[PDB]
RNA sequence: UAGUUGGGCACUCUAGCGAGACUGCCGGUGACAAACCGGAGGAAGGUGGGGAUGACGUCAAAUCAUCAUGCCCCUUAUGACCUGGGCUACACACGUGCUACAAUGGGAAGUACAACGAGUCGCUAGACCGCGAGGUCAUGCAAAUCUCUUAAAGCUUCUCUCAGUUCGGAUUGCAGGCUGCAACUCGCCUGCAUGAAGCCGGAAUCGCUAGUAAUCGCGGAUCAGCACGCCGCGGUGAAUACGUUC
């Protein structure tokens, strides 16, 4: 807004992990306020993803976060007659924020019949840095690195 | 037509469910007020006159 | 197969019998209570049997072309006698009373731009 | 007995429960209350304006304060002081 | 629709008309401006005038048109087209 | 002995009782997990327990009516930290600094009138 | 902008009912009973100074206390005029009224009088000025901590409609503890209404 | 069997009287000010949230059809009564909404939690008949007592398995229920049958900064009957705000 940076409402770790993260990735799946179905969806892809591999979902969804979190983006400006994009480093809280919402945009638009059996294939990938996720912070960083010229600006 | 509307409504009708209510004050036929028996007009008129017992502007 | 229809072999027995025209997923439900055979069971898996018992509820049912020539000759006779709704058959407009300034799409078909 | 005051305006109402509670007493009867009871409230949305403009609203609320009292014991004289004992218009009393 | 205990309908002095010409050897149109009334088996075969709202339309009744109000078979409102 | 406690959430009222015992709650005469299934909620029910280093040394009774399952959770959790305060002043500190006391006031906000819903405008349209 | 009634936005907060009475079954009809009774009053006593009408009901009795600044002319000779009034009034009604007279000490600090003032003086053909101006001096004189006038309409006859207002004192139509009177009245001219207007502001409450 | 009964008002609740929040106190900045930043305490901290409240004026804005009113026009007619019809039309264009296009779903069964409000020929219990809409008897309540009213999303199981489908529910046929003198023009609702377009939507455009958007129901005004609209209530409940170039 005008006047100046706004505070941050906070979120409880999740119960059964114990972790803040799981919760904004329940918050990010749910939909029309349905909280329960959307932390039943996430415990069903972590459940998932500890049966596909012997490792703890927990540590392979921040890996996951760790492929898919975005290091520059690219900010529009307008200058005079002629606009084109500035790169421009992320701060940490866009980073999480851009993590979860490509990796459930990019889980929805998985072919899997379930929304769970699509997140935890979705979450398995970025993880092994493979994936429609991955491909998307790849196609960030490239853009950044196309208008790297501007990085003065 | 007002006057003539206002007699005939005032008369019994032929049939029951011809019978309507019109404002007792002005006729208005349309936004009348059972617990009044006021249009919407009249009923806030008097309301702010304060001649309606018990009604105030509303605000919670 | 039962009634001149083929219904579809994979889906339970009383979606497959919905296949069939003039039955719905009620009457479906009915003639299944009638033969005692189970909703669950996949018509592919449904024994021969069973299909006799089932064919026999259903010709008991007007069901294809018996139940299409009777709507027909009732939508024909409004016609032929005049009737409003004839006349609302015949111009392709709703029948029931809708208003048709806007909508109406269903019986009068795709916009026409002009 | 049973007594339920209502009114549109709480002070005036709670001014009669005062003479009623307070005549009953005197007359050595026994009285419970005054025990406040739900106010009821009605809402009514009226355009403000004569003539289209619908969005431009304004509320009306008529509320119903209410009293209970339940007198014990009641002496014969109790019956006639309740009776004498006159509210002001405003306030509308039941007995029993 | 109708219930059934309430039985059809019909306007009175429209079914008085139709009784008092049933024993008629050549029916005489009978003008009414009653739509709501329904048709009956005895309104067979009768001309009926049917008011419009501008004037009366006359309809030849037969078993097939009973069993419907009489107002349905004179349409009100013209529309030829664009 | 028994520690009473009120607390609020929206619309809901809970009326909380601490004895000393195993932890077990009920609400309503019928346990927490049958009352509210959702294991969040009752994390969240138990969250002054935990701050206050007082895990399973009190059962808790409650009786709880109004709002829904989250908001009768809230005000479990209320009720829970006032009735621990009864027990031991000492908690004040820990269940203040996290805001456990506080009475959650986020209610309902009306509908306001010539709007869809408190602040959702109808659609609009220039021409 | 518009502005709310000043009378009907303090109503409830510091100013009450006039019609002060309670009724669940009856609500509709004695409510425009009692309409019919003010028109009544209105017409009956329109050259005497009456203000304030305000009703009670007791059972099927009626008592109204009509506030007037000339109480020996509504009151008549030995209070032959209130008699007949009653009479005609009961006649009206169906049932025992009782009317009670009150007098309405300092006529300048009341809204309705002062617009009937200024009212009647447009129809006699006052500057219009020269009636605000006087009105304001004279209810400055009262001790009106404020007044102000307005007249709207066909100004000396003129084609453009406008309104011309005057104020004196403070009239903080905002403050609701401030008791604020007001009233609307209408002089009927030869080019039609002329809407006058008058908000007195005296000891806020 | 039941908050039932007795018993008690303790608790909640109700509703009057009050208390409370005042940058009041503490630290820092500030021109010894205003004030700003932070802290303590507290249920609440800087207007706590929301509402009511809308300055002088602006658009010859809107309303002569709420009402009233200057002037003009009609006066066996532009006035008045009645039946029927129309305002509900339908090659088309636009606005506002509802329902969808499905698996964060559809269906079946079980189980739990609200609030605002309405009620006398009105709310209607309970029972019986009906697949259902409803019907019959019949009970309590002018109501914190009785009823509308066990709310829906929700949670737990089972089923469907990506299909223009067990999605979707338009249109249409038949058969009914009410309300009403009367349901064709032209009501709402029920059952069976049918099963439309629709696979997330171009240019463009809209709302919203938190108990908000989103989503879920519930009540009410008008009202014989009839809402996807309006008013109000509660349930669940997010994302984001770097910043003021545009
Ligand atoms: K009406
Ligand atoms: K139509
Ligand atoms: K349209
Ligand atoms: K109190
Ligand atoms: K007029
Ligand atoms: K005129
Ligand atoms: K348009
Ligand atoms: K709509
Ligand atoms: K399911
Ligand atoms: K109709
Ligand atoms: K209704
Ligand atoms: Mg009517
Ligand atoms: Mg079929
Ligand atoms: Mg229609
Ligand atoms: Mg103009
Ligand atoms: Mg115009
Ligand atoms: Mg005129
Ligand atoms: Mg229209
Ligand atoms: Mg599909
Ligand atoms: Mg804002
Ligand atoms: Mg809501
Ligand atoms: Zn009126």
């Amino acid at each position: 807004p005008r006047k100046g940076p706004v505070a941050k409402r906070d979120v409880l770790p999740d119960p059964i992990y114990n972790s803040k993260l799981v919760t904004r990735l329940i918050n990010r799946v749910m939909v029309d306020g349905k909280r329960g179905i959307a932390a039943n969806i996430i415990y069903n892809s972590f459940d998932i993803i500890k049966e596909s591999t012997g490792n703890d979902p927990l540590e392979v969804f921040e890996q996951a976060m760790k492929n898919v979190m975005p290091v520059l983006e690219v900010k529009a400006r307008r200058v005079g007659g002629s606009n084109y994009q500035v790169p421009v480093e992320v701060r940490p809280e866009r980073r999480t924020t851009l993590g979860l919402r490509w990796v459930v945009n990019y889980a929805r638009l998985r072919g899997e019949h379930t929304m769970e059996e699509r997140l935890a294939k979705e979450i398995m990938d970025a993880a092994n840095n493979t994936g429609a996720s991955v491909k998307k912070r790849e196609d960030t960083h490239k853009m950044a690195d196309a208008n790297r010229a501007f990085a003065h600006y | 037509a007002k006057k003539s509307m206002i007699a005939k409504n005032k008369r019994p009708a032929k049939h029951s469910t011809q019978a309507y209510t019109r404002c007792e004050r002005c006729g208005r036929p349309h936004s009348v007020y059972r617990k009044f028996h006021l249009c919407r007009i009249c009923f806030r008129e008097l309301a702010y006159k304060g001649q309606i017992p018990g009604v105030k502007k509303a605000s919670w | 197969r039962i009634a001149g229809v083929d219904i579809p072999r994979d889906k339970r027995v009383v979606v497959s019998l919905t296949y069939i025209y003039g039955i719905g997923n009620t009457t479906a439900k009915k003639v299944l209570a009638n033969v005692g055979v189970s909703e669950d069971v996949r018509v592919r898996d449904l024994t021969n049997e069973q299909t006799d018992a089932i064919r026999a509820e259903i010709d008991k049912l007007k069901v294809e072309g018996d139940l299409r020539r009777e709507v027909n000759l009732n939508i024909k006779r409004l016609m032929e006698i005049g009737s409003y709704r004839g006349i609302r058959h015949r111009r392709g407009l709703p029948t029931r009373g809708q208003n048709t300034k806007n909508n109406a799409r269903t019986r009068k078909g795709p916009t026409k731009t002009v | 007995i049973r007594i339920r005051l209502k009114a549109y305006e709480h002070r005036i109402l709670d001014q009669s429960a005062d003479k009623i509670v307070e005549t009953a007493k005197r007359t050595g009867a026994d009285v419970s209350g005054p025990i406040p009871l739900p106010t009821e409230r009605s809402l009514y949305t009226v355009i403000r304006a004569t003539h289209k403009y619908k969005d431009s609203r304004e509320q009306f609320e008529m509320r119903t304060h209410k009293r209970l009292i339940d007198i014990v014991n009641p002496t014969p004289k109790t019956v006639d002081a309740l009776m004498k004992l006159d509210l002001p218009s405003g306030v509308n009393i039941e007995i029993k | 629709g109708r219930s059934l205990k309430k039985g059809p309908f019909v306007d009175d002095h429209l079914m008085k008309k139709v009784e008092a010409q049933q024993g008629a050897e050549k029916k005489k149109v009978i003008k009414t401006w009653s739509r709501r009334s329904t048709i009956f088996p005895s309104f067979v075969g009768f001309t009926i005038a049917v008011y419009d709202g501008r004037k009366h339309v006359p309809v030849y009744i037969q078993e097939d048109m009973v069993g419907h109000k009489l107002g349905e078979f004179a349409p009100t409102r013209t529309y030829r087209g664009h | 002995v028994q520690y009473s406690g009120t607390g609020r959430r929206k619309n809901a009222v809970a009326r909380v009782r601490l004895v000393p015992g195993t932890g077990k709650i009920t609400v309503n005469k019928k346990d927490v997990e049958e009352y509210i299934p959702h294991a969040d909620l009752r994390e969240v029910i138990n969250q002054p327990f935990g701050v206050t280093e007082t895990k399973g040394a009190y059962d808790v009774i409650v009786n709880v009516n109004g709002g829904g399952y989250a908001g009768q959770s809230g005000a479990i959790r209320h009720g829970i930290a006032r009735a621990l305060l009864q027990v031991d002043p000492d908690f004040r500190s820990a269940l203040k600094r996290a805001g456990l006391l506080t009475r959650d006031a986020r209610m309902v906000e009306r509908k306001k009138p010539g709007l869809k819903k408190a602040r959702k405008a109808s659609q609009f349209s220039k021409r | 902008g518009q502005k709310v009634h000043p009378i009907g936005m303090r109503v409830g907060i510091i100013r009450d009912w006039d019609a002060k009475w309670y009724a669940e079954k009856e609500y509709a009809e004695f409510l425009h009973e009692d309409l019919r009774i003010r028109k009544f009053i209105a017409t009956k006593l329109a050259d005497a100074a009456v203000s304030t009408i305000e009703i009670e009901r007791a059972a099927n009795r009626v008592n109204i206390s009509i506030h007037t600044a000339k109480p020996g002319m509504v009151i008549g000779k030995g209070g032959s005029e209130v008699e007949n009034l009653r009479k005609e009034l009961n006649k009206l009604t169906g049932k025992r009224v009782h009317i009670n007279i009150v007098e309405i000490k300092k006529p300048d600090l009341d809204a309705k009088l002062v617009g009937e003032g200024i009212a009647r003086q447009l129809e006699n053909r006052v500057a219009f000025r020269r009636a605000q101006k006087q009105a304001i001096q004279r209810a400055m004189r009262a001790g009106a901590k404020g007044i102000k006038t307005q007249v709207s309409g066909r100004l000396n006859g003129a084609d453009i409609a406008r309104s011309e207002g005057y104020s004196e004192g403070t009239v903080p139509l905002h403050t609701l503890r401030a008791d604020i009177d007001y009233a609307w009245e209408e002089a009927d001219t030869t080019y039609g209404k002329l809407g006058v207007k008058v908000w007195i502001y005296r000891g806020e409450i």
